[PDB]
Protein backbone atom coordinates (compact mmCIF):
# COMPACT_ATOMS: atom_id res chain seq x y z
CA UNK A 1 0.00 0.00 0.00
CA UNK A 2 3.40 2.16 0.11
CA UNK A 3 3.63 2.66 3.86
CA UNK A 4 3.55 5.31 6.40
CA UNK A 5 3.91 9.50 4.87
CA UNK A 6 8.00 9.60 4.65
CA UNK A 7 10.72 10.81 2.72
CA UNK A 8 12.59 8.43 0.72
CA UNK B 1 -3.11 35.50 -12.37
CA UNK B 2 -0.89 36.88 -14.86
CA UNK B 3 2.42 34.96 -16.25
CA UNK B 4 5.82 34.97 -18.06
CA UNK B 5 7.99 32.66 -19.06
CA UNK B 6 10.51 31.01 -16.90
CA UNK B 7 13.26 31.88 -19.32
CA UNK B 8 13.75 32.82 -22.87
CA UNK B 9 13.84 29.30 -24.13
CA UNK B 10 10.67 29.02 -25.68
CA UNK B 11 8.28 26.04 -24.59
CA UNK B 12 5.28 26.31 -26.65
CA UNK B 13 6.81 23.53 -29.29
CA UNK B 14 7.29 21.06 -26.36
CA UNK B 15 3.69 22.25 -25.36
CA UNK B 16 2.49 21.67 -29.16
CA UNK B 17 2.95 17.91 -28.84
CA UNK B 18 0.82 17.29 -26.01
CA UNK B 19 -1.64 19.03 -27.76
CA UNK B 20 -0.95 16.84 -31.42
CA UNK B 21 -1.18 13.60 -29.19
CA UNK B 22 -4.29 14.44 -26.96
CA UNK B 23 -6.12 15.63 -30.88
CA UNK B 24 -4.88 12.03 -32.46
CA UNK B 25 -6.62 10.44 -29.66
CA UNK B 26 -9.71 12.25 -29.07
CA UNK B 27 -11.84 9.82 -26.34
CA UNK B 28 -8.66 9.62 -24.46
CA UNK B 29 -8.41 11.31 -20.78
CA UNK B 30 -5.70 11.96 -18.86
CA UNK B 31 -4.34 11.69 -15.51
CA UNK B 32 -2.58 14.65 -13.31
CA UNK B 33 -0.19 14.15 -9.98
CA UNK B 34 0.13 17.10 -8.36
CA UNK B 35 2.11 19.32 -5.64
CA UNK B 36 2.96 22.40 -3.85
CA UNK B 37 4.49 24.47 -7.41
CA UNK B 38 0.63 24.35 -8.55
CA UNK B 39 -0.35 26.49 -5.50
CA UNK B 40 2.59 28.83 -5.21
CA UNK B 41 1.41 31.63 -7.59
CA UNK B 42 -1.94 31.91 -5.51
CA UNK B 43 0.22 33.51 -2.60
CA UNK B 44 0.02 30.14 -0.06
CA UNK B 45 3.25 30.92 2.24
CA UNK B 46 5.89 28.07 2.65
CA UNK B 47 6.05 26.96 6.27
CA UNK B 48 10.20 26.14 5.11
CA UNK B 49 10.89 29.65 3.65
CA UNK B 50 12.48 32.26 6.17
CA UNK B 51 11.02 35.04 4.03
CA UNK B 52 7.27 34.34 5.36
CA UNK B 53 5.61 34.97 8.75
CA UNK B 54 4.33 31.92 9.29
CA UNK B 55 7.97 30.16 9.44
CA UNK B 56 8.56 33.22 12.31
CA UNK B 57 5.83 32.51 14.23
CA UNK B 58 6.91 29.06 14.36
CA UNK B 59 10.27 29.09 15.26
CA UNK B 60 9.26 31.90 18.16
CA UNK B 61 7.05 29.01 19.26
CA UNK B 62 10.01 26.39 19.30
CA UNK B 63 9.23 24.39 16.85
CA UNK B 64 12.78 22.55 16.40
CA UNK B 65 12.61 22.03 12.37
CA UNK B 66 9.74 23.38 9.98
CA UNK B 67 8.43 19.54 9.16
CA UNK B 68 7.90 18.63 12.94
CA UNK B 69 4.68 20.63 12.86
CA UNK B 70 3.37 17.38 10.57
CA UNK B 71 5.14 14.86 13.50
CA UNK B 72 2.61 12.56 15.56
CA UNK B 73 4.91 12.94 18.39
CA UNK B 74 5.59 16.35 18.51
CA UNK B 75 1.76 17.27 17.85
CA UNK B 76 1.17 15.15 21.31
CA UNK B 77 3.49 16.93 23.49
CA UNK B 78 2.48 20.47 22.05
CA UNK B 79 -0.01 21.31 19.45
CA UNK B 80 0.26 25.11 19.16
CA UNK B 81 2.56 25.19 16.26
CA UNK B 82 0.17 22.84 14.19
CA UNK B 83 -3.07 24.98 15.55
CA UNK B 84 -0.61 28.51 14.37
CA UNK B 85 -0.37 26.68 10.59
CA UNK B 86 -3.70 25.95 10.33
CA UNK B 87 -4.84 29.57 11.48
CA UNK B 88 -3.08 30.59 8.62
CA UNK B 89 -3.47 27.85 5.89
CA UNK B 90 -7.03 26.93 6.54
CA UNK B 91 -8.76 25.80 3.23
CA UNK B 92 -11.03 29.45 2.26
CA UNK B 93 -8.33 32.02 2.43
CA UNK B 94 -7.06 31.82 -0.93
CA UNK B 95 -8.64 31.19 -4.80
CA UNK B 96 -7.53 28.85 -7.15
CA UNK B 97 -4.77 29.50 -9.60
CA UNK B 98 -5.11 29.06 -13.75
CA UNK B 99 -3.53 25.78 -13.56
CA UNK B 100 -6.67 24.89 -10.77
CA UNK B 101 -9.11 26.06 -13.74
CA UNK B 102 -7.53 23.86 -16.25
CA UNK B 103 -8.18 20.90 -14.45
CA UNK B 104 -11.97 22.40 -13.99
CA UNK B 105 -12.09 22.94 -18.06
CA UNK B 106 -10.64 19.33 -18.61
CA UNK B 107 -13.00 18.25 -16.64
CA UNK B 108 -15.94 19.96 -18.84
CA UNK B 109 -14.22 18.65 -21.49
CA UNK B 110 -14.81 15.15 -20.55
CA UNK B 111 -10.96 14.40 -20.29
CA UNK B 112 -9.79 14.12 -16.74
CA UNK B 113 -9.61 10.61 -16.02
CA UNK B 114 -8.17 11.28 -12.46
CA UNK B 115 -6.23 13.56 -10.08
CA UNK B 116 -3.71 12.94 -7.72
CA UNK B 117 -2.83 15.42 -5.29
CA UNK B 118 -0.38 15.85 -2.63
CA UNK B 119 -1.05 19.33 -1.44
CA UNK B 120 -3.59 20.32 1.29
CA UNK B 121 -5.11 23.46 0.46
CA UNK B 122 -7.91 22.05 -1.41
CA UNK B 123 -7.96 23.91 -4.54
CA UNK B 124 -8.83 21.47 -6.85
CA UNK B 125 -12.44 21.21 -5.32
CA UNK B 126 -12.64 24.63 -4.52
CA UNK B 127 -12.42 24.92 -8.16
CA UNK B 128 -14.88 22.75 -8.77
CA UNK B 129 -13.27 19.84 -9.79
CA UNK B 130 -15.56 16.55 -8.36
CA UNK B 131 -15.37 14.77 -5.52
CA UNK B 132 -15.45 11.52 -7.78
CA UNK B 133 -12.49 12.96 -9.79
CA UNK B 134 -10.05 13.93 -6.71
CA UNK B 135 -7.74 11.99 -4.66
CA UNK B 136 -6.46 14.30 -1.71
CA UNK B 137 -3.37 11.77 -0.94
CA UNK B 138 -2.62 13.74 2.33
CA UNK B 139 -5.75 14.30 3.17
CA UNK B 140 -7.47 17.31 4.00
CA UNK B 141 -8.97 19.91 6.48
CA UNK B 142 -12.52 18.93 5.96
CA UNK B 143 -13.21 16.13 8.20
CA UNK B 144 -11.46 15.17 11.86
CA UNK B 145 -11.23 12.51 14.28
CA UNK B 146 -9.56 11.71 18.07
CA UNK B 147 -5.75 10.31 17.87
CA UNK B 148 -6.43 7.96 19.84
CA UNK B 149 -9.67 6.49 19.34
CA UNK B 150 -10.93 7.59 16.23
CA UNK B 151 -14.15 8.91 16.82
CA UNK B 152 -15.47 11.51 14.08
CA UNK B 153 -15.89 15.07 14.81
CA UNK B 154 -17.70 18.13 12.35
CA UNK B 155 -14.62 20.22 11.45
CA UNK B 156 -16.24 23.17 12.76
CA UNK B 157 -15.38 23.31 16.31
CA UNK B 158 -11.44 23.15 15.14
CA UNK B 159 -11.78 25.56 12.88
CA UNK B 160 -13.42 27.53 15.27
CA UNK B 161 -10.71 27.24 18.36
CA UNK B 162 -8.37 29.14 15.59
CA UNK B 163 -10.45 32.01 15.93
CA UNK B 164 -9.04 32.87 19.62
CA UNK B 165 -6.57 35.18 21.23
CA UNK B 166 -4.87 33.30 22.24
CA UNK B 167 -5.03 30.23 20.70
CA UNK B 168 -5.81 27.54 24.11
CA UNK B 169 -7.43 24.53 25.48
CA UNK B 170 -7.28 22.66 22.23
CA UNK B 171 -9.89 20.05 21.06
CA UNK B 172 -10.07 17.14 23.41
CA UNK B 173 -12.20 13.90 22.75
CA UNK B 174 -15.21 13.47 24.79
CA UNK B 175 -15.00 9.59 24.66
CA UNK B 176 -11.20 8.72 25.45
CA UNK B 177 -9.77 12.24 26.81
CA UNK B 178 -6.98 12.42 23.64
CA UNK B 179 -6.10 15.38 20.68
CA UNK B 180 -8.40 15.96 18.01
CA UNK B 181 -7.04 16.80 14.92
CA UNK B 182 -7.89 17.37 10.95
CA UNK B 183 -7.58 14.59 8.61
CA UNK B 184 -3.82 15.54 7.57
CA UNK B 185 -1.60 12.76 7.30
CA UNK B 186 1.43 13.48 9.03
CA UNK B 187 4.80 12.22 8.86
CA UNK B 188 4.90 8.91 9.68
CA UNK B 189 0.58 8.03 9.25
CA UNK B 190 -0.55 5.83 6.52
CA UNK B 191 -2.19 7.48 3.73
CA UNK B 192 -5.91 7.05 3.48
CA UNK B 193 -7.47 3.37 1.99
CA UNK B 194 -8.55 5.45 -1.24
CA UNK B 195 -5.12 6.55 -2.49
CA UNK B 196 -4.03 2.72 -2.99
CA UNK B 197 -7.47 1.38 -4.40
CA UNK B 198 -8.12 3.72 -7.37
CA UNK B 199 -4.20 3.14 -7.87
CA UNK B 200 -4.75 0.27 -8.74
CA UNK B 201 -7.78 0.46 -10.73
CA UNK B 202 -6.06 3.42 -12.37
CA UNK B 203 -3.23 1.54 -13.05
CA UNK B 204 -5.39 -1.50 -14.50
CA UNK B 205 -6.93 1.15 -16.82
CA UNK B 206 -3.56 2.58 -18.02
CA UNK B 207 -2.35 -1.08 -19.13
CA UNK B 208 -6.08 -1.37 -20.72
CA UNK B 209 -6.29 1.18 -23.12
CA UNK B 210 -2.32 0.33 -24.50
CA UNK B 211 -7.55 6.15 -27.42
CA UNK B 212 -3.89 6.15 -26.04
CA UNK B 213 -4.33 7.91 -22.39
CA UNK B 214 -1.50 11.00 -21.11
CA UNK B 215 -0.33 10.88 -17.23
CA UNK B 216 1.11 14.81 -16.65
CA UNK B 217 3.12 15.28 -13.57
CA UNK B 218 2.99 19.04 -12.20
CA UNK B 219 4.91 20.83 -9.50
CA UNK B 220 6.26 18.36 -6.93
CA UNK B 221 9.38 17.63 -6.09
CA UNK B 222 9.02 14.20 -6.18
CA UNK B 223 10.29 13.02 -2.32
CA UNK B 224 8.07 12.25 -0.40
CA UNK B 225 6.87 8.59 -0.49
CA UNK B 226 4.35 6.50 -1.05
CA UNK B 227 3.77 8.85 -3.22
CA UNK B 228 6.24 9.32 -5.31
CA UNK B 229 6.43 6.38 -6.02
CA UNK B 230 3.73 6.45 -8.76
CA UNK B 231 5.68 7.79 -11.76
CA UNK B 232 8.22 4.57 -11.59
CA UNK B 233 4.55 2.51 -11.65
CA UNK B 234 3.53 4.07 -14.58
CA UNK B 235 3.18 1.94 -17.80
CA UNK B 236 6.52 1.74 -20.22
CA UNK B 237 4.11 2.27 -22.95
CA UNK B 238 1.88 5.04 -21.18
CA UNK B 239 3.33 8.51 -22.37
CA UNK B 240 4.80 10.61 -19.28
CA UNK B 241 5.14 14.17 -19.03
CA UNK B 242 7.05 16.52 -16.36
CA UNK B 243 6.04 20.17 -16.21
CA UNK B 244 8.64 21.28 -13.17
CA UNK B 245 11.08 24.09 -13.14
CA UNK B 246 13.64 21.35 -12.47
CA UNK B 247 13.97 17.45 -13.96
CA UNK B 248 13.10 15.34 -10.25
CA UNK B 249 12.47 11.81 -9.01
CA UNK B 250 12.29 8.69 -11.64
CA UNK B 251 12.51 11.39 -14.67
CA UNK B 252 16.25 12.25 -13.78
CA UNK B 253 16.90 9.10 -12.09
CA UNK B 254 15.56 6.21 -15.29
CA UNK B 255 14.28 8.34 -18.16
CA UNK B 256 12.49 6.88 -20.43
CA UNK B 257 12.39 7.76 -24.59
CA UNK B 258 8.96 8.98 -24.28
CA UNK B 259 9.48 11.08 -21.57
CA UNK B 260 8.96 14.81 -22.41
CA UNK B 261 10.66 17.47 -20.18
CA UNK B 262 8.95 20.72 -19.94
CA UNK B 263 10.41 23.05 -17.67
CA UNK B 264 7.87 25.95 -17.07
CA UNK B 265 5.63 27.50 -14.44
CA UNK B 266 2.31 25.53 -14.53
CA UNK B 267 0.11 28.64 -15.19
CA UNK B 268 2.13 29.55 -18.08
CA UNK B 269 2.25 25.59 -19.25
CA UNK B 270 -1.55 26.25 -18.75
CA UNK B 271 -2.17 29.28 -20.97
CA UNK B 272 -0.19 27.66 -23.63
CA UNK B 273 -1.68 24.49 -23.21
CA UNK B 274 -5.30 26.06 -23.88
CA UNK B 275 -3.92 28.03 -26.68
CA UNK B 276 -2.67 24.71 -28.55
CA UNK B 277 -6.16 23.11 -27.84
CA UNK B 278 -8.10 25.51 -29.23
CA UNK B 279 -9.88 25.70 -25.37
CA UNK B 280 -8.95 30.14 -25.57
CA UNK B 281 -13.09 30.64 -25.16
CA UNK B 282 -14.57 28.27 -22.87
CA UNK B 283 -11.21 28.97 -21.01
CA UNK B 284 -11.81 32.83 -20.80
CA UNK B 285 -15.51 32.18 -19.64
CA UNK B 286 -14.33 29.58 -16.36
CA UNK B 287 -11.72 32.36 -15.55
CA UNK B 288 -14.52 35.16 -15.62
CA UNK B 289 -17.36 33.53 -13.68
N1 LIG C 1 5.05 27.79 -10.53
C1 LIG C 1 5.61 26.49 -10.58
N2 LIG C 1 5.33 25.70 -11.77
C2 LIG C 1 5.86 24.38 -11.89
N3 LIG C 1 6.68 23.77 -10.85
C3 LIG C 1 6.91 24.61 -9.70
C4 LIG C 1 6.44 25.92 -9.47
N4 LIG C 1 6.88 26.39 -8.25
C5 LIG C 1 7.59 25.39 -7.72
N5 LIG C 1 7.64 24.28 -8.57
C6 LIG C 1 8.27 22.96 -8.45
O1 LIG C 1 7.36 22.23 -7.68
C7 LIG C 1 8.03 21.36 -6.74
C8 LIG C 1 7.51 21.73 -5.31
O2 LIG C 1 8.18 20.89 -4.31
P1 LIG C 1 7.89 20.98 -2.80
O3 LIG C 1 8.03 22.36 -2.28
O4 LIG C 1 8.76 20.02 -2.11
O5 LIG C 1 6.50 20.42 -2.47
P2 LIG C 1 5.68 19.20 -2.69
O6 LIG C 1 4.46 19.26 -3.37
O7 LIG C 1 6.42 18.22 -3.48
O8 LIG C 1 5.80 18.75 -1.24
C9 LIG C 1 5.34 19.20 -0.05
C10 LIG C 1 6.26 19.35 1.01
N6 LIG C 1 5.39 20.31 1.77
C11 LIG C 1 5.32 19.74 3.15
C12 LIG C 1 6.06 18.59 3.21
O9 LIG C 1 7.20 19.33 3.75
C13 LIG C 1 6.69 18.24 1.96
O10 LIG C 1 8.06 17.91 1.76
C14 LIG C 1 9.51 21.58 -7.00
O11 LIG C 1 10.09 20.37 -7.56
C15 LIG C 1 9.60 22.79 -7.85
O12 LIG C 1 10.63 22.69 -8.87
ZN1 LIG D 1 -11.07 9.40 21.45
Amino acid sequence: KGGAKRHR
Amino acid sequence: MASMSVSTASTEMSVRKIAAHMKSNPNAKVIFMVGAGISTSCGIPDFRSPGTGLYHNLARLKLPYPEAVFDVDFFQSDPLPFYTLAKELYPGNFRPSKFHYLLKLFQDKDVLKRVYTQNIDTLERQAGVKDDLIIEAHGSFAHCHCIGCGKVYPPQVFKSKLAEHPIKDFVKCDVCGELVKPAIVFFGEDLPDSFSETWLNDSEWLREKIQQPLVIVVGTSLAVYPFASLPEEIPRKVKRVLCNLETVGDFKANKRPTDLIVHQYSDEFAEQLVEELGWQEDFEKILTA
